[PDB]
């Protein structure tokens, strides 16, 4: 999704 | 100094918000200027260099990628996602055995993730292409 952290 | 405060700390959250939209962006050079920017704000965080790392290991800056990872590991011991992160940089490298051994790690952590399987049986595998 856009948890890349 | 203690740890920075509040407006630059949360800054340095901002920049790690940013270089993930940067990522998002494709462009990684520009997430590892902002997570540089975020270091420069905040040292200890293992998201900075993790993802910094990780942006390197978009643009096969694996040398660095293997520097930035294991500095994350350094700056948080526990970080699942960091050692995945040098992991990878082993595993671009070709140190598949090595690579394991961190991937490993992480599926000990959480079996359960198939996100973290995913790399180790994909290690483990290509040390089987080895023999």
């Amino acid at each position: 999704m856009e948890e890349v952290d | 100094t203690d740890p920075p405060a509040d407006g630059a700390l949360k800054r340095a959250e901002e920049l790690k918000t940013q270089a993930n939209d940067y990522f998002k962006a494709k462009d990684y050079e520009n997430a590892i200027k902002f997570y540089s920017q975020a270091i420069e704000l905040n040292p200890s965080n293992a998201i900075y260099y993790g993802n910094r790392s990780l942006a390197y290991l978009r643009t096969e800056c694996y040398g660095y990628a293997l520097n930035d990872a294991t500095r994350a590991i350094e700056l948080d011991k526990k970080y699942i996602k960091g050692y995945y992160r040098r992991a990878a940089s082993n595993m671009a490298l070709g140190k598949f055995r090595a690579a394991l051994r961190d991937y490993e790690t992480v599926v000990k952590v959480k079996p359960h993730d198939k996100d973290a399987k995913m790399k180790y049986q994909e290690c483990n595998k290509i040390v089987k292409q080895k023999a």
